[PDB]
């Protein structure tokens, strides 16, 4: 008389199938993408023109000797 | 060919380094522009540099 199945406690588990979690898609994204890259060349034309100033300066002090 | 002397050699020879010639620099050239400028004459308008000593 002692055997097994319970009067009660069950669940049970699912069957299912799911995990379609979005996702920052759809015009958000290459949104975000090109908005990071012109941030980029902005940072550039800021340095890059910048050296190209010291630059002259580094063959100035050159050509203000020799003779 | 003729070469001048062992003179008109052994002038006071500016014994400095690179970098302290560097320091300068830039005050130097700007402000003498007599001996210098006309030195470039005296060595691109004419050549041979053995005529140009002064």
């Amino acid at each position: 008389k002692q055997d097994m199945p319970p009067v009660g406690g069950y669940g049970p588990i699912d069957y299912k199938r799911n995990l379609p979690r979005r996702g920052l898609s759809g015009y958000s994204m290459f949104a975000v993408g090109i908005g990071a890259l012109l941030f980029g060349y902005w940072s550039m034309m800021k340095w890059n023109r910048e050296r190209r100033r010291l630059q002259i300066e580094d063959f100035e002090a050159r050509i203000a000797l020799m003779p | 060919v003729e070469l001048p002397s062992l003179e008109d050699l052994k002038v006071q020879e500016v014994k400095v380094s690179s970098s302290v010639l560097k320091a300068a620099a830039h005050h130097y050239g700007a402000q003498c522009d007599k001996p210098n400028k006309e030195f470039m004459l005296c060595r691109w308008e004419e050549k041979d540099p053995r005529r140009c000593l002064e």
